[PDB]
DNA sequence: CTGACAGCTGCCTGGAGACTAGGGAGTAATCCCCTTGGCGGTTAAAACGCGGGGGACAGCGCGTAGCTGCGTTTAAGCGGTGCTAGAGCTGTCTACGACCAATTGAGCGGCCTGCGCACCGGGATTCTCCAGCAG
DNA sequence: CTGCTGGAGAATCCCGGTGCGCAGGCCGCTCAATTGGTCGTAGACAGCTCTAGCACCGCTTAAACGCAGCTACGCGCTGTCCCCCGCGTTTTAACCGCCAAGGGGATTACTCCCTAGTCTCCAGGCAGCTGTCAG
């Protein structure tokens, strides 16, 4: 019952679901390995976000359609597993 | 065979004319039977 | 100076829907796609020229990228309205 | 260590998002490690795009043009 | 006659 | 064709087309050798062998 | 007199005609290929831009956002055909 | 295919002392019959259809045949088909085309089975061409003297 | 003698696996091929070289969406592949 | 040329199936991988004949094909280009 | 007279690539270390394909390539898999790989 | 009659300092001839947008090296990349 | 308070106007290479049973691990302030690439020829299977 | 009743031999690299300017984590039953070969002429600014 009223209340709104100090914090500590003393445009950060959600939320998807495949509600890690395998980013 | 003669020369091939004129010399109704006519 | 076509997306837009407006994020938005189907174009259009062993990009080029690219009612219409816009120009 | 700012409710509103009802408590990890990879290619990308320019810092142009290339274009910030 | 590191 | 004319005209024949088996060519060679009212016997001229 | 006008259409045919120049596509560009790419972007502009528009009427709401240009993206099938791999910026997703 | 029955129905009737093989019967049985087929002295003559030989001219391309048969080599008449291409290069001490018309369309048919039979006779089938496929037929359709 | 199920189907699998050879007779897909085209353009001729690189092309797509299949069908548990399978994996690929 | 999608024989696609690692086949298999085949064959055909139409010829050549692939996503080597 | 592969030491041709950028319409203007320096790289990725070919072929008791063993060394090599993913060879099949699943 | 340019006896040079001993057929040496190409044109399509972005009128070999970066993986990469200033340096050298 | 439309400013750039070089039409013309309605074989891939072994599917019984409710604990977020690394822009001037005559040799097909490879034929070895037996 | 090997049947594997057609080479020939020039100009490089990206806090407070309670379903265990597999027997269609007369229709080469490209000049479309106003 809550889950579904969460649902329509995320997939009603377009606000970033991920908080954007931790995303920050990420990406600068991914991109410390690449690069020292790396400056990001604000922009670009939330470009990244933007592009990070929109990532995450369709292979959710995806784990959600196998997870109905398998006769489960529940998501399992297996599910990540398989979308991202039929997907070819494997 | 003078209908297939005329439409020889304008799409069928010399070939598809030349089959088309051998069964017209064999027998017409090769192309369309004679109908059986009945009330509507 | 900057070159954009938010000019002329808010002319289309007032031709189509005189009333309604359109937010800035939407606006770069119609700018993104705008510039994006241009590049699918042309490029499309540059590899269709250099695989015909052609020099000049002409609106032949054009419509066959056009074909290509987009989908069929979409492809159909755009063919049809680049056809009369080509022949209204050449009628000046 | 901060790929543990991206918090379980975070992935569960992800989630929801995307029309998951019930999520597995070892999701988490799984979709840490997801997002770990692809942050890692798209900056990677990113930071090779500011080094040819020259340039000391990543603007958004370089993310767009990374995610263009990874085949996800991106709406709203080249323009 | 020749070799790449990549294999090394 | 030639079947409905022979028949409409009463002449009594046999038909191979080539479609016939092989030992039901041999028959209706024999047949024909044997048999005295068969007046034609319509053939394909590719067929036979 | 414009060449755009003259061509009847709205978008910039002479930019166009820059862009393809400056842009190494090919070493000719001929008179009718600009007028062409033109009309075709006028075409789509229009066609994206009318379903946002109904979108936004379907919203109660004035002026086109990003949510709306998705929305018409989404539901249109040879729209969304076209800007499959696409991702737009605060766009979110189909209602579900 | 269907003379085969015949041939060997002749063969059995004049000359009972030859080993006669039959190559009819399926990929099964033929192997069956194959085995053990390279110990000299297991058969004198085998009768084969030309589907087979055009299917099977793996096999038989390798072996040293003494003599070649082609029974209605009309089969052969035309160089272009892949009967002849497969059959040209064959290993055969001797060669012998049975027909009944050696001639049946143009003259090429005619060059056709003299090269199988004579490669080194009639290496050139253009030049034979020349030589005298156009003036024959020009002498036919009266094109020439 | 029976060979108990699944033996020939694995020895079939090794054996499709080791060679390289087209699976679809030509004369087949040809015609396939013809049908098709003749809807978009009539009187349109096809070199031997375009259809060979087009079953080529197709063989290439079908083994690759029936090896996402029997993945599908490993995941729940399973062994014999149902058109769910094909379906959801064409659904994941980004198709229809 | 008529009804033609029925010469997607099926052992050729239980070979295919073989050949991509299945061991057991659902007897409905079969139509679903005809039309994905014929949505296949559609798409890339219509490319193809696109670009002949443009060269203003009436054969299709295997550069044609070549490129339409390559468009799809799906570039196949050993045939030129 | 001096050729500018001999002068860089590559086998592939500088003269040739450099035509080609000119005429691909890439650029109004091309420099004189690119054509080199893409020399350099299409003969380095030649050259590790091959390798990996040639070793395939080997381990198939083969001494010319046949495009089944450049399709096994694409394969097997993960970062030429990735490079070559949406590539289809001619006449490639497939790798040998046969689930645990399946397996008696 | 007429002119095609391939890679052919380049390619049968490398394959020839690579592996001395082994050989390819045409249908293998036309699937590597492709293989170049379809690297050329990738290369190439991937330098000119970099110099367009930048907003430079050349190609040069910063460009072609960034391509390189761009789109061979990690260790290809770097190894190509090895090889190219090598190889320029080695061109410099020899004026 | 706050984004968006508009009146106005300054400016870059696209609209006229000329020659004109050549990229792209007309015009053979050669030749390969089919092209397809009707025929006739001929098998070997398809197609159709059919007994049944096993896998898909339907339950049942857990029993636990995800869901829900409550209270802390904290860390995101916002609001200035504030300090500088660095992006953006501009003038010089060389180094470098665009063209352009002469070369000239390296790269095209044409023609040949070993020989690598595909495949036949015994003999060897391997994989799977149930029957009957030992327990 | 249950786990075990043995003999056997099918299946590759593997070593000789051998025919074939294809790659690798070599040889004329030419056209596009190469070399030696000129000669604009792209951008490499100082040098200036001012933007925003980072480092900081103090307060709000809503979200996140942990704990307790709890029961819904993932999974193991049974019991099917149906349906697809292995293989034997029958169908038929690639496909191959005629049979024919001409018919495209890519190609190479010639000619030749509209239409871009380059150059020049000048006025209008437009980027952008803040003022103003509805939300
Ligand atoms: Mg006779």
């Amino acid at each position: 019952t809550v889950a579904l009223r969460e649902i329509r209340r995320y997939q009603k709104s377009t606000e970033l679901l991920i908080r954007k100090l931790p995303f920050q914090r990420l990406v600068r500590e991914i991109a410390q390995d690449f690069k020292t003393d790396l400056r990001f445009q604000s922009s670009a950060v939330m470009a990244l976000q933007e592009a990070s959600e929109a990532y995450l939320v369709a292979l959710f998807e995806d784990t959600n359609l196998c997870a109905i495949h398998a006769k489960r509600v529940t998501i399992m890690p297996k599910d990540i597993q398989l979308a991202r395998r039929i997907r070819g980013e494997r | 065979y003078d209908d297939f003669m005329a439409q020889t020369t304008t799409f069928m091939s010399v070939i598809n004319i030349l089959m088309q004129l051998r069964k017209v010399c064999n027998h017409p109704n090769l192309f369309d039977p004679r109908p059986v006519t009945s009330p509507f | 100076r900057k070159e954009s076509y938010a000019i002329y997306v808010y002319k289309v837009l007032k031709q189509v829907h005189p009333d309604t407006g359109i937010s800035s994020k939407a606006m770069s938005i119609m700018n993104s796609f705008v510039n994006d189907v241009f590049e699918r174009i042309a490029g499309e259009a540059s590899r269709l020229a250099h695989y015909n062993k052609r020099s000049t990009i002409t609106s032949r080029e054009i419509q066959t990228a056009v074909r290509l690219l987009l989908p069929g009612e979409l492809a159909k219409h755009a063919v049809s309205e680049g056809t009369k816009a080509v022949t209204k120009y050449t009628s000046a | 260590d901060n790929i543990q700012g991206i918090t379980k409710p975070a992935i569960r509103r992800l989630a929801r998002r995307g029309g998951v009802k019930r999520i597995s408590g070892l999701i988490y990890e799984e979709t840490r490690g997801v997002l770990k990879v692809f942050l890692e290619n798209v900056i990677r990308d990113a930071v090779t795009y500011t080094e040819h320019a020259k340039r000391k810092t990543v603007t958004a142009m370089d993310v767009v043009y990374a995610l263009k290339r990874q085949g996800r274009t991106l709406y709203g910030f080249g323009g | 006659s020749r070799k790449s590191m990549r294999q090394s | 064709v030639l079947e409905q004319f022979l028949t409409y005209h009463g002449h009594l024949y046999l038909r191979l087309d080539g479609s016939t088996r092989v030992e039901q060519r041999q028959a209706l060679m024999e047949r024909f050798n044997a048999d005295k009212r068969i007046f034609c016997f319509i053939l394909s001229t590719r067929s036979g062998g | 007199k414009t060449r755009s006008s003259r061509a009847g259409l709205q978008f910039p045919v002479g930019r166009v005609h820059r862009l393809l120049r400056k842009g190494n596509y090919a070493e000719r560009v001929g008179a009718g290929a600009p007028v062409y790419l033109a009309a075709v972007l006028e075409y789509l502009t229009a066609e994206i831009l009318e379903l946002a528009g109904n979108a936004a009427r379907d919203n109660k709401k004035t002026r086109i956002i990003p949510r709306h240009l998705q929305l018409a993206v989404r539901n249109d099938e040879e729209l969304n055909k076209l800007l499959g791999r696409v991702t737009i910026a605060q766009g979110g997703v189909l209602p579900n | 295919t269907s003379v085969m029955l015949n041939w060997e129905m002749e063969l059995k009737r004049w000359c009972p002392s030859f080993k006669i093989l039959t190559y009819y019967g399926a990929q099964k049985e033929r192997k069956l019959k194959r085995q053990g087929w390279t110990k000299p002295n297991a058969f004198h003559v085998c009768i084969t259809s030309y589907k087979l030989v055009l299917q099977d001219h793996q096999a038989f391309r390798r072996k040293n045949w003494r003599y070649l048969i082609l029974d209605e080599a009309q089969n052969i008449k035309n160089f272009k088909s892949q009967r002849w291409q497969s059959l040209l290069n064959f290993n055969s001490q001797r060669r012998l085309l049975l027909t009944g018309t050696p001639l049946q369309n143009s003259l090429m048919e005619l060059w056709s089975l003299m090269h199988f039979l004579m490669p080194h006779v009639f290496q050139s089938h253009r030049e034979f061409k020349e030589w005298f496929s156009n003036p024959l037929t020009g002498m036919i359709e009266g094109s020439q003297e």
